DNA sequence: TTTATGTACTCGTAGTGTCTGC
DNA sequence: GCAGACACTACGAGTACATA
């Protein structure tokens, strides 16, 4: 169609949701009954929380009753204490919509309406406290479904009431079938290890893997040579630092000479590499290597962890990378 | 316009000969406009990311994308605080920047994307300086860009994309734009000087511009214009390198910190820092430049350099987690002078 | 509600409707029963962790005091409802002032989750408590006692709801299986106790999800495999193997073992770290500095994990922290 | 629905100024004002539960035995204490013509005047300055810092103090003589220790213990009311030998269902009010506890954060 | 065919009943059966109760096959009622397991039929029947006089003390700015029987009531021209406003005395 | 404030045909700004002890209560020259004990201390004193007292500490610790308290961290640089430079809108 | 020119409804 | 009867404080 492969290949029913077998099985067995509890979907980005909840919505009701028995609130609309106190409570107090005869024939419409709350971690503490008793009281007629990437932002009473379904990160073992299906359906030729490299580059981020595969396919179409994708092409598109530059970085680090390291870091920052990938590759090169003793790895794990934690909070990549390389050099 | 940086600008992917692989990738994206994912161009500042974005837009939509119209819009915030931000609109796309107050940009980005989302088939949106968005604004932008895809597309421009949150980086196709090499800067400056009229005799001055710019095309062009008007359109092989006044005062502060370590020097440094912050330079770049000027002093020993870079990292984290932007720099300077 | 019961979650399908059915809390329930039977009912203040049974206890108490029409005979004001000082000055005021409309007895006001109120509201409420206490009683439920004005704590009698012990959760589980005609294993029961952490709501949720996991709800039992698969929790054997590999074997083998354990069933790093912390508490450590290093480094690790980031670097940081802390002669 | 007995808090509420036991000089001054009659404007302040509003009510009753229902105005936060209502009601009361005895004046009692708005206090200043030979104000607030400076300028500040254990013991024995109950001296000492100067807390604990068991013994008292969390937190912080503090936490705060936020805030208050250790160590400990408080408030509430806070505190204590 | 079909003659009627207790009650429910559309709701402060019953006589054509519960928000319902003219005829239309009702505003004078739908609500308040039948004093006075008395006594104070004596009805409203005492004696007006006041005294009654809720009671004085107060100690007051087929009786809890 | 009558009073001062007299307390309010020079600036001060002494001698003669000529200085200095509270104090003391001497003067002082909220200069002046952080000073002036001192003016105190935390000659230096090291230690905690202030004033609005901000911004940074001062307390200069920076920003976005 | 939600207060405002008298 | 004149509840906008 006229959509990106991420939106084009979004799962429709709960069967297409690769991996996440526990949550999908629980939801599919709950579909026959009407004992759907308050859910708390959480996990890394791209794992498939929104896809799962949309598939469950389509399966329970059907494309007719979705607009009438589903209320969703994202960060695109305000989610302060007042809106939760008024709009959410008003929707919860309302009686369920009237199913049509066709829906009663074909779909198992339950006697409740689902209130999806995407990015519930971005709510304030007061809004969640207001949501607690609304969730507990009118639960006979409505079901809440919080979706958030961080459980810690959610207060503990909501974590107590809401049944938690952790969404596992998708890797080369869990989501290889989905990428194989996408490649075979879109007629994309690739090597044996291309899809494994794609899933390894992403960290539980199958959407990013789909985008990388689509970009590689677009590049192959532009070249028009009819050649299978190689691992080097996907490596270069993904922003993955080539191994020769990493070897040069390690050689500079081992030799000390702070000024030389500083000049090479300035040139490296000119090259435009993202510091997160560089730190990840430094970890994968240093920890897995067998030329370093226990003390060196013990110190360098903490050094890399501190650099990663500091890079998570914004900051300038140049200074963080330079400091990391200086501390590793002094080891 | 009288400036040579803006009117010497490529208008299409064919005119762009800076990077063959990046241009080939952009052409690959532009071959099929029907299936175009959301873009996010990242890299060092001043390499011409917006030039690539506009060239790609012309390669996709067609001509007229440079016919920018300055449309003004009104916004409603808490209490009586009214903010007026003008949107730099255009046919076939739209440009938006977080030029408003930093704490309240969520509502603006929210209602702009909601309004444009209503009405080839899609209308692109370019967000310049995207690393400056508050984390709540990006969280709001996430679902806004995910829900509407057939109608809106986002080409999100940012340098040093670390402050961008994880989901936004997940749903955005990432494109890397490396900085210009010395040869590329020299070639571009040679093209400019050949098209214009400057009495130039040695190629060494152009390479000195390339070295002094640190891979910054815009700064190199501004330097060329400045000392071209200064030298009466006749560059000299021994022409002194002109630097921005901010660089000069940062270097002066560095020499002051190095040569003397006293509390009176500290209060003078406080006055200078307040002046620089009032001169509208972001505190992150001030700290980076001060740290990189301190490390370039040959008098300092290696242990002092390591301590300086460690404290610089710590106070950069504090600056990213702060709102005063002067307390952290003062603390960093105090720690540096204590180390020295 | 709609379509009666059996379409409700097990969290609220099993709600204590009698003070006898509230397990775990023995001193509190017995003292409250003696209070109401003797006739003296002071201003109650229920404090404890979520899931202990505070609002269940007060609802059962109101039902026992009044009867089947307790819903309109009491004034329950939640944080979901507006509880500004206007509400305190008007609704609480005239509910405490007026006589009962359906009976002759006293008025019970249940300020559920009262910790989420403005200090001005609590200040206005303290005089209402002190004035109409002759024939109207206030009950305050608070998860956090630090959000309450010290005067408001002074007026009310302190009652603490302790975390639920093993026996109460075992008995409630047994009753749930009796009503649901479902079978369980003693090892799975112990796993449920360990996953409870003093929260019966978690146990009910896990039991519902585990029954949903089973292909056949009848002629089947829930072992440890079902519990750990449905909850997505690390098994004790996996945690012990990971800790042994970290403490004994070298970096490459320990890293490979941790990666294999994580990728076998998609184990989250945070749950593995909590299991490691729980196991390391039983360890006897001669050096005090080892304890300090372990606690500080690990705490930084979960803080960074909660802020998000890369999981490989954080796992390597966990391995390095444990090895470096145990390196200084245990 | 069963009836309820009147709680001992107001079943034995004092009605005469000689009944209240506390600051002897303050009560003697109140009795002198009672005998004389010329009551000045007063601002009574002190800790909660130490008998502030009861003294004001008893003084007003003694001064206006026959005209209490007519010439005494009682307002509090439960009333609409705003600029319009304060203006209208207080000006109607201060100009009302009531023929009191020659030494008796109208008394306008404002319970808990700390939470009263600034503009209302500004209006009260002008009202006090106009009408002072007919009406006399009387405030009763927990803290006098909220009241503006001119109001304290035109009033007579009279501060209460926390009762000693002897006075609480005397009142407890008086009530025990009033109503028959079997008690043990250990139980009374436990009740006094739990009260910490709060007489109302002591009365509530005594009533709860009597209703729950019937004998005021140490075990019964400790069953009805637990040990206060500031004391156990202070024991946790002061104790060295990190493992001991860790097990004290895990035994008396975690398994007893105390929230992490409560533990951290109590630790902050204890280390702020601590006096055994020097200033610098208190400042560092506050810094570390505040870092842990920031982590807890951000959402990361676990046992390991509290254990790490204790570990950092102990590393500080052993001077690295 | 819709299972609930209730037709109103002079559609200003239902607007008058709705405005009778729109202010005091925010959430009601209508147990529609074959006998008529009854209702019963309790305020947020649990002080004042509003029972209601509309017989089949008030409806031009009433047909309710099964018992229906219609939990409603009174503000939106009153807004919907205000969306019409008294000349028009109102009709309540509800189907099986209703999600909303259909309100029709039809008139043969000019074809301008307007169809409004109001979303229902799950109040889930089972309440209970009235278990008060014996009262000491049973008095009926004109609604205008009682509303006037309550109006001019609510300004003085917040508590209105209604005292009953041998052929003497006394309202005392002592307050901060003064006092009040309205004494009205029974008399039978032969010329205007609707303006007569009747008294039936068994045991002396001395009850005080809140001013705001009593004003909410008298807000329904436009519904009927006469109100019958039935006071009794240890029993809520019963202010009953008669209708053409049913009644709108209120239950108010007297304030405590100490 | 805005539309609160102050502009109307400014207009009245501009145009009145009758004398206009205003009475207030102090002028450092930002609300009180529009009366900078449009109105006359007569100011009253604390009355001298001699006139008050003569007045109170007359009062003692009239009310036949004993008043020593030497306790009156302490009575005045406790009340900070507030004559009305002085007369009220003598009245309420003479109600039950009309004779005052050296025996009861300490009790009267400790019971009727005025306890004024300190002026923003005075919080910094008291907080930068090295006497309060000594072993004797800590006992007399406890840590809770310092927290209350910060909370007196919690808006301006964190800045007012910062502009002059390095213009003081130190007296609490640890052996072997230089003045610059103490200044760096104070600056580190100023930077740390900046983050707490940002987190307080954010979307979450976690206002229970104010006692943390007290220690992290005023107590600890002043605990390392205490002692006698090089100069008089300097007003918060961050406000004016923040205003100038905001104007420079507005100019830059203005010329950025114009240049496109 | 600063913070940045939620709460409470205060004000003037515009409709809204009820009583007088041309 | 209609148009005003009133008092009335209600809505909008702005200042102020936020831990003892
Ligand atoms: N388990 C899965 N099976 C199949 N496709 C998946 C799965 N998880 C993610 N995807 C793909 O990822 C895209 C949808 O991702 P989402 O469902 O939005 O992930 P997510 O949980 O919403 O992450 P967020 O909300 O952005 S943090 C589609 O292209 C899907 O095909
Ligand atoms: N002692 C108990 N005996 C039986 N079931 C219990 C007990 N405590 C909790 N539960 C269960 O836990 C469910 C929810 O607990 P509630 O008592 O309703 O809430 P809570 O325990 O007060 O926690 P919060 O603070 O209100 S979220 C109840 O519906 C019961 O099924
Ligand atoms: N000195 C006293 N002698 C006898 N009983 C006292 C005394 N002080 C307090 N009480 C008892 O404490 C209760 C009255 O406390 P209150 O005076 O109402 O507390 P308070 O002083 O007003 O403090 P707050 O701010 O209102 S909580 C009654 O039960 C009294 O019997
Ligand atoms: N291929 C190219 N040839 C010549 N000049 C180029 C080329 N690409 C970029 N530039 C220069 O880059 C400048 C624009 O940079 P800009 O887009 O503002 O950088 P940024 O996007 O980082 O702000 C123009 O002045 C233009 O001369
Ligand atoms: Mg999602
Ligand atoms: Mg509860
Ligand atoms: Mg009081």
């Amino acid at each position: 169609a006229q959509q990106p492969w991420v939106e084009k290949y979004r799962p429709k029913n709960l069967d297409e949701v690769t991996a996440q077998d526990h949550a999908v099985t629980v939801l599919k067995k709950t579909l026959k009954s009407a004992n759907l509890p308050h859910m708390l979907f959480y996990g890394p980005p791209g794992t498939g929380k929104t896809s799962t909840i949309l598939a469950l919505t389509k399966e329970l009701y059907g494309p007719d009753l979705m607009k009438s028995r589903i209320l969703e609130l994202n960060a695109s609309d305000e989610r302060g204490i007042s809106i939760v106190r008024e709009k959410v409570k008003n929707f919860a107090r309302l009686t369920v919509s009237k199913p049509s005869k066709h829906d009663l024939e074909n779909y198992p419409c339950p006697p409740y309406k689902i209130i999806i709350l995407d990015e519930a971690d971005s709510m304030t503490a007061d809004a969640q406290s207001a949501l607690r008793r609304t969730m507990e009281t009118y639960s006979g007629v409505t079901r809440f479904c919080l979706i958030c990437n961080y459980v810690t932002r959610i207060i503990d009473p909501l974590a107590s009431r809401c049944s938690k379904f952790r969404f596992k990160a998708l890797d080369a073992s869990n989501a290889i079938d989905r990428l194989r299906f996408i490649s075979e359906q879109e007629n994309v030729k690739c090597d044996d290890g291309v899809l494994e490299r794609i899933l390894d580059i992403s960290a539980g981020d199958l959407r990013r893997g789909i985008t990388l595969l689509q970009s590689a396919s677009k590049g192959a179409q532009y070249l028009g040579d009819g050649k299978n994708i190689t691992s080097t092409q996907v490596e270069e598109l993904a922003g993955v630092v080539p191994h020769d530059i990493l070897i040069e970085i390690v050689e500079k680090v081992k030799s000390g000479d702070f000024d030389e390291i500083k000049k090479y870091v300035n040139t490296f920052m000119k090259s435009g590499w993202s510091a997160a990938s560089v730190v990840n590759q430094l970890h994968e090169y240093y920890i897995t290597n067998d030329n370093f003793d226990t003390n060196f790895k013990n110190q360098i794990s903490w050094l890399l962890f501190t650099t990663d934690s500091r890079l998570n909070n914004g900051t300038n990549e140049h200074i963080q990378l330079l400091n990391l390389l200086v501390k590793i050099s002094q080891l | 316009m009288s400036l040579w940086v803006d009117k010497y600008r490529p208008k299409s992917l064919n005119a762009l000969s800076h990077n063959e692989e990046l241009t080939n990738f952009l052409k690959s994206l532009s071959d099929q406009p029907r299936d175009l994912p959301h873009l996010l161009l990242y890299g060092p500042n001043g390499t011409g990311k917006k030039t690539r974005c506009m060239a790609l837009l012309e390669s996709i939509f067609g001509p007229g994308v440079y016919r920018l119209k300055i449309d003004v819009r009104q916004f409603v915030t808490a209490s009586n605080r009214k903010l007026e931000l003008n949107v730099v609109s255009s046919p076939y796309h739209l440009e938006i920047t977080p030029s408003d107050m930093g704490n309240n940009d969520r509502i603006v980005i929210q209602e702009l994307l909601k309004e444009v989302a209503q009405m080839h088939r899609y209308k692109c949106v370019i967000i310049n300086e995207a690393n400056s968005l508050t984390k709540d604004a990006q969280a709001a932008l996430r679902r806004t860009m995910e829900k509407y895809s057939k109608n809106i597309r986002l080409i999100m421009v940012c340098d040093s994309m670390s402050p961008i949150i994880a989901p936004i980086k997940s749903r955005c196709l990432l494109i890397r734009c490396p900085a210009p090499s010395d040869s590329e800067i020299s070639t571009i400056l040679s093209d400019v000087v050949t098209n214009e009229r400057i009495q130039l005799e040695t190629k060494d001055i152009l390479k000195r511009i390339a070295q002094a710019s640190n891979g910054n095309l815009r700064v190199s062009l501004l330097m060329l214009e400045s000392m071209a008007l200064n030298n009466e359109l006749a560059l000299k092989s021994s022409s002194p390198i002109i630097k921005p006044d901010w660089i000069i005062v940062i270097h002066k502060l560095t020499r002051k910190i190095v040569k003397e370590r006293s509390v009176n020097s500290l209060i003078e440094c406080r006055a200078v820092l307040y002046d620089l912050l009032a001169h509208c330079i972001p505190a992150n770049i001030i700290l980076k430049e001060l740290t990189f000027s301190l490390l370039d002093v040959e008098t300092l020993n290696t242990t002092n350099k390591s301590s300086i870079i460690e404290y610089s990292s710590v106070f950069d984290e504090r600056l990213s987690l702060g709102n005063k932007a002067i307390f952290h720099l003062e603390g960093f300077i105090a720690k540096v002078m204590c180390c020295l | 509600e709609k379509r009666s019961k059996e379409n409700l979650p097990w969290v609220e399908k099993y709600r204590p409707e009698t003070l006898d059915e509230v397990y775990g809390q023995n001193e509190v329930i017995t003292t409250v029963r003696k209070f109401v039977d003797e006739g003296k009912l002071p201003h109650l203040l229920f404090y404890g962790p979520p899931g202990t049974g505070k609002t269940s206890t007060i609802v059962a108490l109101a039902r026992e005091i009044y009867g089947k029409n307790y819903s309109n005979m009491v004034l329950e004001l939640n944080a979901s409802d507006d509880r500004g000082i206007d509400v305190v000055r008007n609704q609480i005021k005239d509910f405490a002032s007026t006589r009962q409309i359906f009976s002759k007895g006293f008025k019970l006001i249940i300020l559920d989750e009262a910790d989420a109120m403005t200090n001005a509201a609590q200040n206005a409420l303290r005089r209402v408590i002190e004035r109409y206490t002759k024939n109207t009683r206030f009950c305050v439920l608070a998860n956090y006692a630090h959000k309450l004005t010290p005067a408001l704590l002074s007026r009310c009698t302190r009652f603490r709801f302790q975390p639920l012990p093993q026996e109460a959760i075992e008995r409630r589980i047994a009753n749930v299986l009796v009503h649901e005609k479902l079978k369980l294993s003693p090892n799975a029961e112990k796993a449920l106790i360990e996953l409870s952490n003093g929260d019966m709501r978690r146990v009910l949720n896990v039991l519902q999800s585990c029954k949903a996991t089973l292909d056949n709800p009848d002629e089947d039992e829930i072992s440890d495999d079902v519990i750990y698969e449905c909850c997505g929790a690390p098994r004790p054997s996996d945690l012990k193997a990971v800790l042994k590999s970290i403490l004994e074997d070298d970096w490459g083998t320990a890293h490979y073992t941790l990666n294999k354990v994580r990728s076998a069933k998609g184990l989250a790093l945070i749950d593995l770290i909590e299991g490691i912390v729980k196991i390391l508490e039983d360890y006897e450590l001669q050096n005090e500095e080892t304890r300090v290093h372990l606690l500080t480094k690990l705490a930084d690790i979960e803080y960074s994990i909660s802020k998000g980031g890369n999981d490989q670097i954080q796992g390597s940081a966990v391995i390095g922290a444990i090895k470096a802390s145990f390196e200084n002669e245990t | 629905t069963l009836s309820l007995q009147l709680p001992w808090v107001e079943k034995y509420r004092p009605q005469v100024l000689s009944d209240i036991v506390g600051n002897k000089e303050t009560i003697d001054r109140l009795q002198q004002i009672a005998k004389d009659g010329n009551m000045p404007h007063m601002i009574i302040s002190g800790m909660p539960g130490i008998g502030k509003t009861t003294s004001v009510h008893c003084l007003a009753h003694e001064l206006l035995g026959r005209s209490y229902a007519d010439g005494v105005l009682e307002l509090n936060a439960s009333d609409d204490r705003g600029i319009d209502v304060v203006r209208n009601q207080i000006k109607h009361f201060a100009q009302k013509k009531l023929h009191l005895p020659p030494g008796k004046h109208k008394i306008v009692i404002l319970d808990e005047a700390d939470s009263m708005t600034a503009g209302a206090q500004q209006a009260l200043r002008r009202t006090m300055e106009l009408y002072s030979n007919s009406t006399r104000f009387a405030f009763a607030c927990n803290q006098s810092n909220k009241i503006i400076e001119p109001l304290q300028s035109r009033c007579a500040i009279l501060r209460y103090s926390k009762l000693s254990d002897e006075d609480v013991l005397k009142r407890l024995l008086q009530i025990i003589k009033l109503e028959d109950v079997k008690y043990t001296n250990d139980g009374l000492e436990a009740i006094i220790f739990t009260a910490e100067g709060d007489m109302r807390q002591a009365i509530n604990n005594l009533q709860s213990t009597v209703a729950g068991h019937g004998l005021v013994n140490a075990d019964n008292v400790f069953k009805i009311v637990d040990s206060p969390h500031p004391l156990i937190v202070k024991k946790m912080l002061l104790a060295s030998n990190l493992e001991d503090s860790i097990q004290i936490l895990r035994t008396d705060l975690w398994k007893k269902g105390y929230s992490s936020i409560d533990i951290v805030t109590t630790s902050f208050r204890v280390t702020k009010n601590l006096a055994q250790v020097k200033e610098s160590v208190r400042l560092e400990m506050i810094k570390e506890i505040g870092l842990t408080h920031m982590r807890i408030l951000e959402g990361v509430g676990t046992y390991l954060q509290l254990a790490s806070m204790l570990a950092k505190i102990h590393k500080l204590n052993n001077k690295a | 065919a819709s299972m609930l079909e209730a037709k109103f003659e002079e559609a200003s009627l239902f607007k008058r009943i709705i405005d009778g207790f729109k202010d005091c009650v925010q959430l009601v429910n209508f147990q529609c059966k074959e006998d008529g559309i009854i209702a019963q709701a309790v305020d947020d402060s649990r002080v004042l109760l509003v029972s209601l019953e509309i017989g089949v006589e008030a409806f031009q054509e009433y047909r309710c096959d099964h018992p229906v519960t219609l939990g409603m928000d009174l503000t939106s319902l009153s807004k919907i009622l205000r969306c019409g003219n008294n000349t028009d005829t109102l009709t309540l239309i509800a189907d099986n397991t209703p999600d909303s009702i259909i309100l029709l505003f039809e008139d043969t004078k000019k074809d301008r039929i307007a169809e409004y739908s109001l979303k229902l609500m799950d109040i889930d308040a089972d309440f209970l029947k009235i278990e008060e039948l014996q009262y000491d004093s049973t008095l009926s006075l004109p609604s205008s006089e009682f509303s006037k008395i309550v109006r001019d006594l609510s300004q003085l104070s917040d508590s209105i003390n209604i005292m009953i004596t041998k052929e003497t009805i006394k309202f005392v409203a002592d307050g901060d700015i003064g006092s009040g005492s309205v004494i009205i004696k029974p008399f039978v007006d032969m010329e205007h029987p609707e303006t007569s006041i009747k008294l039936e005294m068994d045991q002396p009654v001395d009850l005080t009531f809140g001013a705001k809720y009593l004003l909410d009671i008298i807000k329904g004085s436009s519904l009927s021209d006469r109100v019958g107060i039935r006071l009794s100690s240890e029993a809520p007051a019963l202010f009953q406003f008669d209708l053409k087929s049913g009644f709108l009786q209120f239950f108010l809890a007297p304030k405590f005395n100490d | 404030g805005d539309r609160g009558g102050v502009g109307q009073l400014a207009q009245f001062c501009r145009k009145t045909s009758t004398p206009l007299i205003l009475i207030c307390n102090e002028r450092n309010l930002p609300k009180m700004r529009p009366f900078d020079r449009v109105c006359l600036d007569i100011q009253f001060r604390r009355p001298d002890a001699n006139s008050i002494k003569s007045r109170l001698m007359t009062i003692a003669i009239r009310e036949k209560f004993k008043l020593d000529p030497n306790v009156i200085d302490r009575l005045i200095q406790t009340t900070r020259g507030d004559i009305r509270q002085v007369i009220n104090l003598l009245s309420t003391i003479s109600t039950t004990t009309k004779t005052i001497n050296h025996e009861n003067i300490n009790e009267i002082s400790k019971a009727w201390e005025k306890n004024i909220a300190l002026k923003p200069f005075d919080i910094a002046h008291k907080m930068l004193d090295g006497q309060i952080y000594s072993d004797i000073g800590s006992r007399n002036f406890t840590l809770n007292d310092k927290i209350a001192l910060y909370f007196d003016d919690f808006d301006f105190t964190p800045l007012m500490i910062q502009e002059n935390y390095l213009s003081t000659r130190p007296s609490v230096l640890k052996p072997g610790q230089s003045h610059l090291e103490a200044v760096a230690e104070a600056a580190n905690c100023i930077s740390l308290g900046d983050i707490v202030e940002k987190k307080i004033r954010s979307s979450e609005q976690l206002w229970s961290l104010l006692p943390l901000h007290a220690v992290l911004s005023s107590v600890y940074p002043a605990s390392k640089v205490a002692g006698h001062m090089a100069g008089r307390i300097n007003f918060t200069a961050w406000l004016g430079q923040n205003s100038k920076s905001a104007k420079y920003y507005r100019l830059l976005q203005e010329i950025h809108y114009h240049t496109r």
